[PDB]
């Protein structure tokens, strides 16, 4: 494995990389988590 | 074949007692089990009228002056509602995406390393001091401060800065808190935990 490592440069076409959402006043970290990964996901693995 | 936002809202209202507490608090596995068992759909922020359920929490000040109101500590978990917006195809039902695949990864840096090299991003947990709330750069390494509770994130690499390894991890309190809504925290001892909660999952293709 390479010393260094950015999902954001790793896989220029999913944007969801790099964006940052807010949870606003609610303790909903662990949804975030959740989606903001599945959400890279889904565009990392685009079928096949 | 799918770039698609996918919705907080729908996983906070809808996943119920598997993955928690709405609002107050829940749990990482639990929300990729909802994926993989109910599936979830599209949502965008708050009023970007960006897909089926956008998120419906206003965006606040985390710990941070700036122009948008002072985020007041959790409130209340809105309504399961299994509806899209007015204007949106398709329905409910049919805007869901599964997961095939729910699993835990080991407290183990090189085994984390390994899945997001290879899968992508994954969702981790850690206990949040005081002196965290003020992060601005550099690695975070916790020296003083009483704790807070704990909370989830995504980590989505890692590195090396100044001789300290890290993980690369993106907060969820907006781009106006941290380096631009990211943090870089020590890694390589589980600090705060970081290491112990990893969780992640396989879209079904
Ligand atoms: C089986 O497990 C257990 O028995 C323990 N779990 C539980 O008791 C329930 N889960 C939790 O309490 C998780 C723990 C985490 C380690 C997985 N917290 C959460 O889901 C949230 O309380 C994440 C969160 O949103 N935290 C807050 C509090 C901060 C201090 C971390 C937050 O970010 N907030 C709350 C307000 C808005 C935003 C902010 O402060 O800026």
């Amino acid at each position: 494995l390479p010393e260094s490592f950015d999902a954001r440069e790793q896989w220029p076409n999913c944007p969801t990389i790099k964006e940052i959402r807010d949870q606003g006043s609610c303790g909903s970290c662990w949804a975030f988590g959740a989606v903001e990964a599945i959400s890279d996901r889904i565009c990392i693995h685009s079928n096949g | 074949r799918v770039n698609v936002e996918v919705s907080a809202e729908d996983m906070l209202t809808c996943c119920g007692g598997e993955c928690g507490d709405g609002c107050n608090g829940g749990f990482p596995s639990g929300a990729w089990n909802f994926w993989t068992k109910k599936g979830l759909v599209s949502g965008g922020l708050y009023n970007s009228h960006v897909g089926c359920r956008p998120y419906s929490i206003p965006p606040c000040e985390h710990h941070v002056n700036g122009s948008r109101p002072p985020c007041t500590g959790e409130g209340d978990t809105p309504k399961c509602n299994k509806t899209c917006e007015p204007g949106y195809s398709p329905s409910y039902k049919e805007d869901k995406h599964f997961g095939c695949s729910s699993y835990s990864v080991a407290n183990n840096e090189k085994e984390i390393m390994a899945e997001i090299y290879k899968n992508g991003p994954v969702e981790g947990a850690f206990s949040v001091y005081s002196d965290f709330l003020l992060y601005k750069s550099g690695v975070y390494q916790h020296v003083s401060g009483e704790i807070m509770g704990g909370h989830a994130i995504r980590i989505l690499g890692w590195g090396v800065e100044n001789g300290t390894p890290y993980w690369l991890v993106g907060n969820s309190w907006n781009t106006d808190w941290g380096d631009n809504g990211f943090f870089k925290i020590l890694r390589g001892q589980d600090h705060c935990g970081i290491e112990s909660e990893i969780v992640a999952g396989m879209p079904c293709t």
